[PDB]
């Protein structure tokens, strides 16, 4: 069962990988997993705030 | 990818986007445009290497020791803690709460002792490296029954080849494993307080398999760490301080920056 | 890292006006200030930081 | 003032002549001294090149 | 119409009524819950006391000088003797809460000063002397306020915290507590501060008294400062209320 | 919701924030444009810096006394020396522009002041001596404030410009520079005043050095006046950005 | 594939495909057999050898270091410079802008050294190579906390076996990487002038993990550049001159070429 | 996904080739791209110029 991903390349191609065990935790790294979420650190505020309101009213 | 900025062009309005409050605590999020005339560009720039899996997936090395193939001290023994290693440690610390898989690598290199005996013989050394869980029997001679290991994982290495390499599952009784505990190891609160509370990952022994020379020979281990798989929480800020003990925070006293001239001037 | 190539630019504040109170309110005042990365920042490269060494191994 | 919570705060008061400068500091945060340790220039010391705005609040 | 600024937060039979108010902070995004069945450990059922333990509870109040270098409570501790909320958690073994925080402070137009009012999760206080850890008596303040002192502890071979403001106890830059949830109180803008946390922990439950899961740290980056003949003692008041508060392992009074 | 008081207005790479101000007012109901085909009498193609020559650009402060008669500006003289504006002009013989005016003035509560802003085409100042014409320095300053006299010039044989305040230079009465579109500061009600200027002249297009179009003058019709230890000094700041600015005739640089 | 000529016949014609203007600048581009008559001839030779990528696609030493187990050197650094080997540079300088991928193969060789010590009996020696971006602090000592190598790429070899090998992606602030800049570090123009004003690679630094041997031991490092995925523009005439130094382009003035005895003679 | 290309033999034969790694820059030299164009360097001149006529005229 091969699976097929692309690859780190540059913008303005793709590699096989197989398991060879089966403890789940012999695997790679997740090196690409590019998701961000700044909501929580940032605006943590319940009522929402919009860009241009007097911050206080 | 990296959010591509909009063109702007002037106007007047009601509208106040530079203007905010601190109080609230919601960090302000205003774009250049919104402050000043811009042109529309594309950006084709990648948030790839700020992945906390790419910041820590490198191996470091968390501590060395050296063991003896004649003489008292046959073999070394270390406690298995994150901690001894600033590096490593200061990286860690930057999340409260981290969950990760464990890469181990072992470097051993021999290095022969100066001594009075001659025409010295050295067959290859081969050097075994034992880990044993809480409450397993420690190794008290390092001809003992210990260093059987039936129950025990061990690896045996053999001089001039790659290094010995194995993977680690999360081990932990809770979900994540705690960078900084606020508690005592009992309900009364006097006694040890501490991350060291919550410290029992085992310990690790390694000692020479064989002899091959009348001669005195020094083996240094170095064990490297490598997290995989990592997932974290609760983020903290720098540390700021050079450490002092891997056991607890205590810290001398840090200035906050390093000081310029005047307010005014540009030179550090 | 400073280079010679690529200089950042200078940050500097003035006074547009004098700074004006009423009998019994405090001449002088304070103001702080907060830094942070916009949406478009990005970093690459990663390195040893310059901050943190150990003269040995801590217990 | 780094000894102090002094380091933090920028003195400003009422003055005779508009025009005179509250303060002036270097635009690169990981080099200059006075962004070297805030959290984004932490960030930055571990890596080797930095890109993008950066937002400055006073309050 | 309606006011931003004005507030009104009902819990139980407490109700809390500020005219001016910065937006309230949730820390994280998320409101406190109670555990989920497929998240809890434990087999027995839970014992939920509801209104009694969910209401706000008043602390005794700090005077603000010209020169505090900072105030800091451990919140575990603050609650641990008050009502039948300090009374549950004594003859429960485990207990799992949301905490609600509201900070206030009452100043003349004409007064000038800036506090910054953050919980921080598993704060660690280190200890002056190296050798030594720092002691439960200085780690915790039961019923009484914990103070910061502006030079660092003098040279020492006894449990102490260290308390010196710029580290603030966790050997951290006082600056970037920024990154912990937090609300300035500006007293030209803002009269209250009000912080909503999500119960934080690895374990899904945990004893209280063993181990404290945030902790509310004051300090003022600008002093306060005041012409003559104005009002010479300001107030801080600290309130917290319990939020979804349960207990399990029911057990004889006391901890040893 | 939105304030009728706070406004915000971006030109090239400044951009002006006003907590408080009256509504701004466009002179005769006409937004500055660039010049039509149908009415333009040149042949040869003209050059339009964009952004470079329009942006906001600060001129030297004045201080308000009790006393004061009052403060004038030519504008075309103000900016003929700054940033890349100054040199278009210098380059070229002829230039036509729109112009934004902001005028700010900060006081206390307890301060009381009125000033009137108004700007005036070909305003033609009188010189003090009737059978000599106003020398050019004293009828334009570069760099500097131009101020009105409370007395009216003394007998003199010499080139003068008449300064009286009522007559305000051009022999008509004060209180009439109503009709001229105008904005009024009053310290109580208003922080700062926002004028915009439709370009105005007989000739579509005219060399700026020559001949000056408009003149920005601020009197006080009610004096400054404060009780005993408020600030005793008021800043007044003209910051003026240009509009839809163009050149033609390129020309080798100065003015004979 | 090479073009292949076309067989003609004798004409007589106004056309004059011969003559042409030097002054235009345009190349004369005429065949063989507009001046002669000529055959058809297929032609099956391949222009394959001349691709930019196959002629910079082969491994060269850029330089090599001497480091000692034991004395005061301790340890090697270099820092990493295409310009101070003559082959490398000179066909990198044929074109003015190039992009590319780097491959690196370091091969290292130990020689025993003479000493009065006696009966040495020497383990094998490993090797350990760390390359610090600017602004990574540099070892002051060979037993530094900078060896750990947590956040720097590392590798380490053991005596008797293939040499390590690592590809690199391509790193330049710039779009491409410029052989020749025409310009100062400041605004000023006062102060150093050339190429060396953009050069900030970071530099490499080699030492012995550990000592086999009571008996001095050198080591050289030998590191070798080899250009994939290549990219170029811009191209620039052959150097025509002996070099002087790697940091500018000094020359000492060179004849235009070697002499002949006459105009007339076919003899060099 | 393996890949199929010819190989380089003489005028008047496949190699396999698998991708292992995902960085794209550890992928193997492209050898085999033989394209050119003279009309850069050689011809530069705005109005075209045909081989037979005055170059001047
Ligand atoms: C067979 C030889 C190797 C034995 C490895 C034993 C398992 C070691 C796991 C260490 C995990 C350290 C996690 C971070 C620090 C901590 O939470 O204690
Ligand atoms: C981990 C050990 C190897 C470290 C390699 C570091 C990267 C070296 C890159 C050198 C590229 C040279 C490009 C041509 C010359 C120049 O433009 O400066």
């Amino acid at each position: 069962g091969a699976q097929v991903s692309t690859q780190k390349t540059g913008a303005h191609i793709h590699y096989t990988n197989i398991n060879y065990y089966k403890d789940a935790a012999s695997n790679s790294a997740t090196r690409q997993d590019f998701a961000q979420d700044p909501g929580k650190f940032t605006e943590p505020v319940k009522d929402i705030m919009i860009k241009s309101l007097p911050a206080l009213n | 990818r990296v959010a591509d900025t909009v063109g702007t062009g002037p106007t007047n309005s009601e509208a106040i986007p530079a203007l905010t409050a601190a109080e609230t605590g919601h960090t302000s999020q205003v774009v250049p445009g919104d402050t000043m005339q811009t042109r529309h560009v594309k950006n084709y720039h990648s948030r790839s290497e700020s992945t906390v899996e790419n910041f820590l997936c490198r191996s470091a090395c968390v501590y060395f020791t050296e063991y003896k193939n004649s003489g008292s001290k046959r073999y070394a023994e270390w406690v298995v803690t994150t901690r001894q290693a600033a590096q490593l440690r200061r990286k860690l610390e930057f999340f409260t709460y981290i969950r990760f898989d464990l890469e181990l690598t072992f470097v051993i290199t021999s290095t022969q002792q100066p001594s009075t005996t001659q025409n010295q013989d050295a067959q290859i050394l081969t050097h075994q490296i034992m880990y044993v869980p809480p409450g397993g029997p420690v190794p008290d001679k390092v001809d003992s029954y210990v260093w059987q290991t039936s129950t025990n994982p061990s690896v045996f290495w053999t001089e001039g080849n790659a290094p010995p390499r194995m993977s680690i599952p999360f081990l932990s009784i809770g979900n994540a494993y705690s960078n900084f505990y606020d508690g005592w190891s009992d309900f009364s609160r006097d006694g040890v307080y501490g991350i060291n509370t919550l410290n029992s990952m085992g310990t690790l022994y390694a000692r020479h398999v064989n002899t091959g020379g009348t001669g005195p020979i020094k083996s240094t281990i170095r064990i490297y760490f490598k997290p995989k798989h990592v997932k974290a929480w609760i983020p903290r800020p720098p540390r700021l301080c050079q450490y002092e003990k891997a056991k607890n925070v205590n810290f001398q006293p840090s200035g906050v920056t390093t000081t310029r001239q005047s307010i005014t001037a540009m030179t550090n | 890292a400073s280079d010679e190539c690529t200089a950042g630019g200078f940050i500097t504040c003035w006074y547009q006006t004098n700074i004006v109170v009423p009998a019994d309110a405090q001449s002088s005042c304070y103001i702080m200030c907060f830094v942070s990365a916009c949406n478009d920042f990005s970093v690459r490269l990663l390195k040893d930081t310059p901050f943190i060494s150990q003269e040995n191994f801590f217990q | 003032k780094v000894n102090s919570m002094e380091a933090y705060q920028i003195p400003v008061r009422s003055n005779e002549g508009s025009g005179t400068q509250v303060f002036g500091f270097p635009l690169q945060p990981g080099y200059s001294s006075v962004f070297s340790r805030t959290l984004l220039g932490e960030i930055l010391n571990y890596y080797t090149h930095w890109s993008g705005s950066i937002k400055l609040t006073f309050m | 119409g309606y006011s931003d600024r004005v507030r009104s937060i009902t819990l139980g039979n407490s109700t809390i009524t500020t005219q001016e108010c910065a937006n309230v902070v949730v820390g994280y995004g998320v409101w406190p819950d109670y555990l989920k069945d497929n998240e809890a450990t434990a087999e027995d059922q839970p014992t939920q006391p509801d209104v009694a333990t969910c209401r706000f509870y008043t602390l005794d109040s700090v005077q603000w000088q010209k020169t505090s270098p900072g105030w800091w409570w451990k919140l575990p501790d603050a609650l641990s003797n008050l009502g039948l909320f300090g009374q549950n958690m004594q003859y429960h073994y485990l207990g799992r809460t949301g905490y609600t925080i509201h900070v206030q402070c009452n100043a003349s137009k004409f007064h000038q000063g800036c506090l910054l009012v953050v919980c921080v999760p598993e704060a660690e206080m280190g200890c002056a002397t190296l050798d030594n850890t720092p002691s439960s008596a200085e780690l915790l303040g039961g019923d009484a306020a914990k103070e910061f002192a502006g030079e660092p502890i003098a040279s020492g071979s006894n449990k102490l915290v260290q308390r010196v403001v710029y580290n603030a106890g966790m050997g951290i830059g006082v600056g970037n507590l920024t990154i912990f949830p937090h609300q300035w109180i500006n007293l030209r803008t803002n009269n209250s501060a009000t912080i909503v946390m999500p119960y934080t922990n690895s374990v899904p439950m945990d004893n209280m008294f063993r181990h404290n899961n945030v902790t509310l740290m004051v300090i003022p980056f600008v002093p306060l400062d005041y012409c003559p003949g104005s009002t010479t003692y300001v107030p801080i008041t600290v309130t917290i209320a319990p939020m979804n508060a349960e207990y399990n392992g029911l057990r004889l009074a006391g901890h040893q």
